[PDB]
């Protein structure tokens, strides 16, 4: 447990974690990208 | 070459259309790269 370098007044949102991926992640394989997940059939690129 | 579970493998034998006699291949390097690879190209001189 490390609540020292990862906690301070007013909060810290620096870290990140992925929930939307086109498929499963293969072991020991980094999938660094900033690509908006597709919902339905729209090619929307952005937030909303 | 191959990339099974990473561990990039390179083998090479030099014999001084295409020869028919069998040839072996000796590994020179074996290095654990462990990355995603999909396309191949060859450089020139
Ligand atoms: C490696 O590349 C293939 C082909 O683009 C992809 O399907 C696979 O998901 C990649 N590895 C990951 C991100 O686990």
């Amino acid at each position: 447990n490390s609540n020292k370098l990862d906690s301070k007044h007013s909060g810290n949102y620096d870290y990140w974690y992925r929930l939307f991926r086109k498929s499963k992640l293969k072991p020991f394989e980094r999938d660094i990208s900033t690509e908006i997940y597709q919902a339905g059939n729209k090619p929307c690129k952005g937030k909303g | 070459f191959k990339n099974i579970d990473g561990y990039f493998k390179i083998y090479s034998k030099h014999t001084p259309d295409f020869p028919q006699g069998f040839s072996a291949l000796e590994p020179l390097v074996d290095l654990p790269i462990g990355i995603n690879i999909t396309r191949f190209q060859t450089l020139l001189a």
